[PDB]
């Protein structure tokens, strides 16, 4: 147990500096030492990697490593991301050394000779490194070919295939932080939100909110994070399509009332003009009639637990603004009419 | 309904009239289906004066109920429609003088003095003469 700490941290440091362009002093000696250590780790993951205090101890060490670094400023180094990546740490290191242009020639040669001896060692008991790298190239080409010859961007994002992989990555990253319990998920989500492209992130969130559990703590954390942060939810309900938010809300009743408040507020900031028979907003970024009609139509074409809720939230806002029965006076009258 | 004192159904009925005047054309003499009305119910002067009439008739009901912004919108539209009626302007300038007098008031004086009946039907003439207030030019000289 303690024997493995100085091994693992040392390997993580060597790996992290591997990707860095200081590689001048490296030699066949360094690379051999690297790969023998990596063999030891790959063996460990195999031997006693499941169901013990050792697995959880290593996870603790890894996640503490990944949070003391965090991934801000001095280096956004991946590192081996999780306990499963121990089983292929040696491949990562190798890939990084092939990317380091600053690698010396004799080092590179010894390296490539140790990855690719040839078919002289076609018979091997352990799935060796050359097979692993060939099998990696295969998968990569397979992924490219499906994307450009078969794949189609599904409209029902939940059922698409890129988004559903991102989602499950995010969900794994929430579960790991929950078990870690060092810093709260809200912090992780906030940091994510600043770094990377927001509209993409939001699409992803929508779909992650719907994936069934893989042990619903994942979704349960995100609902709380979102209800805490209004601005994102302002851009959330603004960016996605209708049916997705409809399925979201039927799934999570905690999201229903606020979302209706958001829609109700966009209704109340329209004005009718008599010359063109259309509700319009004054400002340009105020949702147009068509989008607001869309969302309400999606919400009303839903399971009954939500249909009565949205319908009642609309009638109460109609009666609130004078109980007219004729168009040109109340956005809420025009909605209730454009439903029958 | 106004004269019987029912704000709600009044604004309702005015609105329904306003809808029919803009989301339909009366001069569709494309298909001669009958003894259509040749003259009284075709005149564009009748259409524009009636538009303005119903906008005013509505705007005053927002005022009576205390919804002066909606009233303002209706009077503005009426001004856009018939700028040579001056019944419009009395009501518009009365509202701006109540809320935000100076610049817009003088701006519409200038519009009037830029501006300065032909063959209407009789029911419309009598409706306009009826709703209009006696103290118009006095206020229009203020
Ligand atoms: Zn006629």
């Amino acid at each position: 147990m303690e024997s493995l700490l100085q091994h693992l941290d040392r390997f993580s440091e060597l790996l992290a500096v591997s990707s860095t362009t200081y590689v001048s002093t490296w030699d066949p000696a360094t690379v051999r030492r690297a790969l023998q250590w990596a063999r030891y780790l790959r063996h460990i993951h195999r031997r006693f990697g499941r169901h013990g205090p050792i697995r959880t101890a290593l996870e603790r060490r890894l996640h503490n490593q990944w949070r003391q670094e965090g991934g801000f400023g001095r280096g956004p180094v991946p590192g081996l991301a999780n306990f499963q990546a121990l089983g292929h740490c040696d491949v990562l290191l190798s890939l990084r050394l092939l990317e380091n242009r600053a690698l010396g020639d004799a080092a590179r040669y010894h390296l490539v000779q140790q990855l690719f001896p040839g078919p002289g060692v076609r018979d091997a008991d352990e799935e060796t490194l050359q097979e692993s790298l060939a099998r990696l190239a295969r998968r990569r080409s397979a992924v490219h070919m499906l994307r450009f010859n078969g794949y189609r961007e599904n409209p029902n994002l939940q059922e698409d295939s890129l988004m559903k992989t991102q989602a499950e990555l995010l969900l794994e990253r929430l579960q790991e932080v929950g078990k870690a319990e060092a810093e709260r998920p809200a912090r992780f989500l906030s940091s994510l939100w600043e770094r990377l492209p927001q509209n993409n992130f939001l699409k992803v969130i929508a779909v992650a909110l719907l994936q069934p559990p893989l042990s619903g703590e994942g979704s349960q954390v995100l609902v709380h994070w979102l209800l805490g942060n209004s601005e994102v939810f302002a851009a959330f309900c603004r960016a996605l399509p209708a049916g997705l938010l409809t399925l979201v809300t039927s799934r999570h009743p905690a999201l229903s009332p606020v979302y209706l408040g958001l829609l109700t507020d966009w209704g109340q900031r329209l004005h009718y003009d008599l010359q063109k028979g259309i509700w319009v907003g004054t400002e340009s970024q105020d949702v147009p009639w068509e989008e607001l009609h869309n969302r309400f139509q999606s919400l009303c074409q839903a399971p009954p637990p939500l249909k009565d809720k949205v319908l009642t939230a609309l009638e109460t806002c109609k009666a609130q603004d004078g109980d007219f029965e004729v168009p040109g006076l109340s956005i809420w009258t025009d909605l209730l009419l454009a439903l029958r | 309904w106004v004269q019987l004192g029912a704000q709600k159904v009044a604004i309702s009925e005015f609105s329904r009239c306003l809808e029919l005047l803009f989301r339909a054309t009366p001069e569709e003499k494309e298909q001669g289906a009958a003894f259509n009305c040749e003259q009284g119910c075709k005149s564009d002067a009748a259409l524009q004066q009636l538009r303005a009439a119903a906008l005013i008739s509505r705007g005053l009901e927002w005022v009576a109920s205390g919804q002066d912004t909606k009233a303002l919108q209706d009077f503005l539209l009426s001004v856009q429609m018939c700028p040579g009626n001056r019944d419009t302007y009395f009501h518009l300038l009365q509202t701006l003088k109540r809320l935000d007098r100076r610049d817009e008031a003088t701006a519409l004086w200038w519009r009037l003095e830029a501006q300065t009946l032909w063959s209407l039907p009789l029911y419309l003439e009598s409706y306009l003469s009826w709703i209009r207030p006696s103290d118009r030019d006095a206020f229009l000289e203020e």
